[PDB]
């Protein structure tokens, strides 16, 4: 229960929170991080040029948006069938699997932020470049 | 630990038992300590505490209970006894909350200590699914710890098989939640197949008949063989659908009824079902 | 499939090899539906819309059934085409859906 | 009951209506798909039909409605008691999540707040004694 | 506070903000329906209301705290921008009522100027009202 | 919460209750009186011939019944769609709007009971005369 007084009062003491979920763990997704409940409550204070890399916020935003869309599309596949999904939606559906297989999953392994951004850009290539709404063109040209 | 007995005696009963348990493990025996139950032990202790005028807290229980209960469960473990040799005391404690509330005393403090919890589910019982253990609410902390024993002595694919079955059950749970909203009519064949196999896992595997002379105990060798029959039926099911085989055709596949009674077979005639499954699907690849 | 149309047209569908049946009124035509339905072999009956202005009430009456022919009103009379009964069929179909008699 | 009812309750509710919503946008997409195969059917129809009127020439006729009749056959009634299908359906369905949602929150109202006048009364007995 | 505005800034302060709020209120209702039945069935009248509602949101509600000018919007500037938007609304609804294509109004040249009005630090902003009227006339001309 | 112990215990101390509702206020209906939760505990003691007018109870009963039916039909419209509503139900649906627009809403204005009964009869005309179950025929002939 994340509303129990103990965990609930701890949230204010943090700059970054990583929330793990049993439901996600039971789907075999490890690390079992809830991508819609983990926050850089202070993330923006530890990223960018001179800290990580200038494209870090854009890449994080795009991966989060694409993974969330991809997860919703898993629901849509169940509703309509895989074959009735549009070509564009199929790419987002596939991106969610790629995010889980390659970005979330680590074979125990100490990834540098450079390594993590590289995997992020590699999986992002699965999406149409025209569908990268949250990455400014300056970063696409320099990093894609 | 009867009701006419003082709260004192019932309080001491777990300590007398654990000591006797530790005594037998010292000989090099593996002993099981079964504690009917700690809810009643905490009620006997609360009676003694209140009579001693100790300050009541939550549900009027004394503050001292959590450290004590933990100290009890800490005496559990497999050890290298005095003078070498190995022995162990495994503890299985019953949990009886005041009534479904599942809070204090018993449950709350216990579920925080124990590494394993087998949740008998009254709804699973009413549905005649035995053992009535909820495969969604139960947990253990040892899967990786014991996987190598299974891989080396029983089957190389034990861990991968149970992870795959659990992902099946996990997917079923998600699907049933959605169906609860938008109904089952919109379900694709792929999703209907997952529910079909998910159901076979629940009925043919999870459910076990404690009253049957055979299914009362399921040897390790039999457990994996039944798992591979189910998982092999799954792969074949998903493979047939991918080739436009009607799910209705698979749902009434003759081998299915045999897979359903597999828990009652005491001979390996069970792994033969794998080949019986494959040929039957071929007869479905034939008719198209 | 059968086609129910005004007699001249019905004749023309026949000369083309199709199974056209001639009628000149909503009622006559419903009669024709019932004979076809009872008689049994058709999967679809395409009916000039001038002859089938109420095809739900039409099904309603055919019964009892038993497995029905799809029933398909298709547009007529002569001056009924030289409108556009498309613009308004569309007004109704969008209101129908979203709920909103939109200002077309 | 009491606790536990607490959270499965409303995620039946919240997670379960997030995906009733989502069948809603699905079906207005079908909206736009369906209505565009709707008018064009319409098109040739109006069409050489009355090419039929001024009428060998026997097919300006069934040639006509082999084209004419077929096209509007699929499109015309397959195309929507099934179109007007798709979308007429799944919406009394975000009705489910709708008023029935009022449901979960009078339910939830009722007791994390009621269950509390209470953890605190009993405190209150020998909390007060 | 309406009387302070009416006496010191503009006689039509309250009526203007009530009218803009009714616009935003109507947009909210329209967007809820569109969420259901899609935007294809929308009449020109409803498309115009969304067009002007959007201009209110982008040209008025939104303010740039980082811009040297739009960081602060004097009372005198607030009403003048409001009257440019409300005047564009009246003209928009008036043009539609006379069968002017909304697509013709949507690409009206003055619109881009109305969009950058929050960045102007001179009354050149109220001049946009006359610039709006003549431009609509050029749309009343072409019909 | 009208069930909170304070407002709930106050009901017994009253001869007339006027209950205001936020939902109604948010629909722009002012005064935001819930016509199916406002009662005259002692209303019958202050109405009729020699007090207000002989048809007052009948008119009040009919307006209350028609408004309550009309409000339920707003729910039915949401369930089935406006076009699927019967002609008779459509009249009751419309009556609820008329009651709110014309009877509840006052442009600040001191209405005599005669003025209020007149508005009541005017809106009642929207209903089929055959559907005025709560007004005796004597009153229909004399006042309709
Ligand atoms: N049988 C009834 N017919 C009509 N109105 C009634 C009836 N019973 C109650 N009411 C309405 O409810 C008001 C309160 O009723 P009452 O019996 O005094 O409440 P309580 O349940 O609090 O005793 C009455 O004054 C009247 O306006």
């Amino acid at each position: 229960d994340r509303t129990h007084p103990i965990p609930d009062l701890t949230g204010y003491i943090t700059e970054g929170q990583i929330q793990l979920s049993r439901e996600l763990h039971r789907k075999g997704i490890y690390p079992p991080i809830d991508p819609l409940p983990s926050l850089s409550r202070l993330m923006n204070n530890g990223v960018g040029k001179g800290k990580t890399r200038e494209d870090h916020k854009q890449v994080s935003d795009q991966l989060y948006s694409a993974y969330a869309n991809g997860v919703d599309i898993r629901k849509l596949v169940a509703i309509i069938g895989e074959d009735a999904l549009t070509e564009n939606d199929r790419r987002y559906l596939q991106f969610a699997d790629a995010f889980e297989r390659f970005f979330i999953n680590q074979g125990q392994q100490n990834r540098s932020i450079e390594e993590s951004l590289q995997i992020a850009w590699a999986l992002l290539s699965m999406l149409p470049q025209g569908e990268l709404k949250r990455i400014s063109k300056d970063h696409i040209g320099k990093y894609y | 630990n009867t009701s006419n007995m003082p709260v004192a005696a019932r309080e001491a009963s777990i300590y007398v038992g654990v000591t006797i348990a530790e005594y037998f493990r010292d000989q090099g025996f593996s002993v099981a300590l079964m504690a009917d139950s700690t809810s009643r032990w905490a009620e006997a202790l609360r009676e003694i505490s209140s009579r001693l005028e100790e300050m009541p807290a939550e549900e009027g229980y004394p503050p001292y209970l959590a450290a004590r209960l933990a100290a009890f469960y800490e005496r559990a473990g497999k050890v290298i006894t005095l003078g070498g040799e190995e022995g162990a005391v495994t503890i299985v404690g019953a949990v009886s909350p005041p009534g479904g509330d599942m809070s204090e005393p018993v449950t709350q403090s216990t579920l925080r200590i124990v590494g394993a919890f087998w949740r008998l589910d009254a709804s699973l019982a009413f549905r005649r699914h035995f053992p009535a253990i909820n495969w969604n609410g139960s947990y253990s902390l040892f899967t990786s710890a014991l996987d190598p024993w299974y891989r080396e002595n029983v089957a190389e694919d034990y861990p991968e098989l149970r992870d795959a079955i659990s992902e099946l059950l996990q997917r079923e749970a998600g699907l049933q939640e959605i169906v609860q909203l938008v109904g089952p009519d919109a379900l694709q064949d792929a999703e209907r197949l997952v529910i079909e196999v998910g159901r076979i896992i629940r009925e043919d595997f999870l459910q076990q008949n404690a009253y049957h002379e055979v299914d009362a105990y399921c040897s390790m060798k039999k457990a994996y063989g039944i798992m591979k029959m189910i998982l092999a039926f799954y792969k074949e099911a998903e493979a047939a659908i991918k080739r436009g085989v009607s799910i209705d055709e698979i749902l009434q596949l003759p081998v299915l009824e045999r897979i359903g009674r597999a828990r009652y077979v005491s001979e390996e005639e069970f792994p033969a079902y794998f080949e019986e499954a494959m040929k039957e699907i071929q007869g479905a690849f034939k008719a198209l | 499939m059968a086609v129910i149309a005004d007699p001249e047209t019905a004749q023309g569908f026949r000369l083309a090899g199709l199974e056209g049946y001639g009628a000149s009124s909503a009622e006559e035509a419903q009669s024709l539906l019932e004979t076809l339905v009872e008689r049994g072999g058709y999967a679809l009956v395409a009916v000039d819309e001038a002859l089938l202005p109420d095809p739900e009430r039409a099904v309603e009456r055919l019964m009892r059934g038993r497995d029905l022919p799809v029933l398909l009103p298709i547009a007529g009379l002569k001056e009924a085409f030289q409108g556009h009964d498309v613009e308004g069929y569309m007004r109704e179909l969008v209101r129908k859906t979203i709920g909103f008699d939109i200002k077309l | 009951m009491s606790q536990v009812s607490p959270t499965r309750m409303n995620l039946l509710q919240r997670r379960g209506q997030l995906r009733l919503a989502q069948k809603g946008v699905d079906l207005l997409k079908k909206k736009r798909d369906a209505l565009v195969a709707e008018f064009f059917g319409l098109v040739r129809e109006a069409m050489e039909a009355r090419k039929a009127l001024d009428q060998r020439y026997a097919e300006a006729l069934i040639r006509v409605a082999n084209t004419e009749t077929r096209l509007k056959k699929i499109g015309e009634e397959i195309k929507k008691t099934t179109r007007r299908v798709n979308a007429l359906e799944q919406v009394v369905i975000p009705g489910i999540r709708a008023q029935i949602r009022f449901i979960q929150q009078v339910l939830e109202q009722r007791e994390r707040e009621d269950t509390f006048r209470l953890k605190r009364i009993k405190g209150k007995i020998e909390a007060r004694e």
